[PDB]
């Protein structure tokens, strides 16, 4: 079978101020080969988290995400990219694609909404027809 | 994003 990164689900709805975490699956046999996995996040055209050769390029990540971005690393031998974004904002809201390299390539979209603080007591307050 | 020819094509950053 070619090489293909899975979602979990495609949509997050995440409330304000939380903390969210995104994942993409990639294919893993047996040990994760650390020098073949290459995985980019992006947003919009923010660069969220690039990790190469074992490492996060922090150097060349958006400054919005400076302290509040980063993989939960212990996860990719397990083949699971997981972003994680502490103290998530309004602007958080959108397409965020996980791209990733591991022999083969492939990416996936994934849409996060984000529920203001009186979303849910409002709910309520007015339909229409 | 800035790595060669890596993901071009599908990213929007640069």
């Amino acid at each position: 079978n070619a090489f293909t990164v899975t979602v979990p689900k495609d949509l997050y709805v995440v409330e304000y101020g939380s903390n969210m975490t995104i994942e993409c699956k990639f294919p893993v046999e047996k040990q994760l080969d650390l020098a073949a996995l290459i995985v980019y996040w992006e947003m919009e055209d923010k660069n969220i988290i690039q990790f190469v050769h074992g490492e996060e390029d922090l150097k060349v990540q958006h400054s919005s995400y400076r302290q509040r971005a980063r993989l939960l690393k212990d996860q990719l031998s397990l083949g699971n990219a997981a972003l994680q974004i502490t103290d998530v904002k309004l602007q958080d809201a959108g397409v965020y694609r996980c791209m990733i390299s591991y022999g083969g390539a492939d990416y996936k979209r994934i849409t996060v909404k984000v529920n203001a603080p009186y979303a849910a007591a409002l709910e309520h307050h007015h339909h229409h027809h | 994003f800035f790595x060669g020819d890596v993901f071009y094509g599908w990213y929007l950053c640069g």
